RNA sequence: AGCUUUGCGCAGUGGCAGUAUCGUAGCCAAUGAGGUCUAUCCGAGGCGCGAUUUUGCUAAUUGAAAACUUCCCAAUAGCCGUGACGACUAGUCGGCACUGGCAAUUUUUGACAGUCUCGAGACUG
């Protein structure tokens, strides 16, 4: 099987400059 | 299906104009336009939560024959801080594609 | 009364070609433009300048994006044994629950498939 790879997200957050989970 | 496309449909023709800037054209559309011919309705693509304008527009307009003209004079013209390009608008609502489905396996 | 000729305007149905179409508050022109077969004859536009691949619609492609008021996690949605609870006399029965199993003659992991004859039989593997 195979899984959407999970990416994450660079710009326009509005968070904190560290990574989330 | 997003309960704002009936304040405009009047059997009118809804010009459907893009390349507005996005810090203006929040009600310049409607200066500019309201010249010809008279008092109507110009509303511009601003996106809740962010307060960013979208750019592109609608504009409604009375009389197709009203509106070939409007399209001719401002296809281009500056108005804002960018030319607006001008096209014709589709509403492909679902009473349409409906239609449009039944048409195509015909 | 129909038939018919010419010019113009408006539409419909076809064919052909895109090295050509158009403009001319510029000039010249039947009081003659232009004559390289062709001349006591023929007879209409020419020159210069300017524009150049409309529009609506549809399809394909590029890319992250080609322009108009989503992904992921947890849980819910037959029988034989076993454990309790319960019921009836160590045994039996009913419901519930889940900590092993359910292709080897009586069943649920296939004696089925092909053929022929007038609802019924025969042949082969």
């Amino acid at each position: 099987v195979s899984q959407k790879r999970k990416y994450r997200q660079y710009m326009n957050r509005k968070g904190g400059f560290n990574r989330p989970l | 299906e997003d309960p704002s496309l009936l304040e405009w449909d009047a059997d009118d023709f809804r010009i459907f104009c893009g390349d507005l800037g996005n810090e203006v054209n929040d009600d310049i559309l409607a200066r500019a336009f309201s010249r010809f011919p008279s008092f109507l309705k110009a509303k511009v693509i601003r996106d809740k939560r962010t307060g960013k304008t979208k750019g592109y527009g609608f504009v409604s307009f009375k009389d197709p024959s009203d509106y070939v003209r409007a399209m001719r004079e401002m296809n281009g013209k500056y108005v804002g801080s960018r030319p607006i390009k001008l096209r014709k608008s589709m509403w492909k609502d679902r009473n349409l594609d409906v239609v449009r489905k039944k048409q195509k396996e015909k």
